[PDB]
């Protein structure tokens, strides 16, 4: 029970830090306008744009 | 000038086809039949993902389709309805120039050429955004402004 | 009979090195047709 709790919350802390990561990376698109976010970049951080 | 070509349903006008370059263009989502039957007739080609619809001109016997250029530098247009404003990556029209069913119709820049289509519009509040098919030196591409609704 | 009964992989042999190959092949195919669309898709998808 310790063994799985343990590697259950690594689990959790290594997703939610890459939410973490995909947020400080993803933020500074968003406050700018045009928001030109290139293809390549959407797929990687898993994104929708705002343009359509 | 005098490039549209007609497309009428069974009881009304629906859409507008027009001819630029070597192809005759319609929106796709324009359900009716051209006005011209030799157009009518020729076998037609449908592209959804760009909501455009295409045919290669006779042009032996259409020699007066319109020509095109994918430069769009900022400023005023023409739209057989007034002057659009291509301002960033958007077209701009007064609210009152555009209705349903007028899709089609190109855009003309100041040396008569076709710029863009519009395949529809958004009610955008002191104005209306213009969603059009565009192209680049060798693509197509459609700009649709949030919540355009289909003309 | 002595022996006992056999299943459907079992009396295969060397029919079953030829449906390998076979197999192979055609799925072969079929991996490049999957990656020639998946391709396709992607570019598409840079398009808009
Ligand atoms: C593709 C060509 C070249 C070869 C294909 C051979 C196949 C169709 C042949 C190989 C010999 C055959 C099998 C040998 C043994 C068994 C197990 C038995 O309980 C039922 C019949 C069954 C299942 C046979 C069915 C047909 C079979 C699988």
């Amino acid at each position: 029970s310790v063994a799985s709790f343990v590697l259950l919350s690594m689990v959790g802390v290594a997703v939610g830090m890459c939410m973490c990561a995909r947020r400080r990376c993803i933020t500074p698109y968003e406050l700018t306008p045009g928001a030109t976010v290139p293809f390549l970049l959407s797929l990687i951080c898993c994104i929708r744009t705002a343009k359509a | 000038n005098d490039c549209i070509f007609e497309v009428k349903h069974e009881g009304k006008v629906t859409g507008y086809a027009c001819l630029v370059g070597d192809k005759v263009m319609k929106p796709a989502h324009v359900k009716g039949t051209i006005d011209n039957a030799d157009l009518a007739k020729l076998a037609f080609k449908r592209s959804s993902k760009y909501d455009l619809e295409c045919a290669q001109i006779p042009v032996h016997m259409k020699s007066d389709a319109s020509k095109f250029t994918h430069e769009k530098p900022e400023g005023y247009y023409n739209w057989h309805h007034g002057a659009v404003q291509y301002s960033g990556g958007r077209f701009t029209i007064p609210t009152g120039a555009g209705k349903p069913g007028d899709s089609g119709r190109p855009i003309f820049d100041n040396k008569g050429r076709v710029v863009a289509i519009v395949l529809g519009g958004a009610n955008e509040g002191a104005r209306t955004a213009l969603s059009v098919v565009t192209w680049n030196k060798d693509i197509v591409t459609k700009i649709t402004p949030e919540g355009a609704e289909e003309w | 009979a002595s022996h006992t009964t056999l299943g459907v992989q079992d009396i295969s042999a060397t029919a079953m090195s030829w449906v390998q190959k076979i197999t192979g092949g055609v799925g072969l195919v079929v991996a490049v047709a999957a990656l020639i669309l998946i391709v396709v898709l992607c570019v598409s998808f840079s398009r808009h």
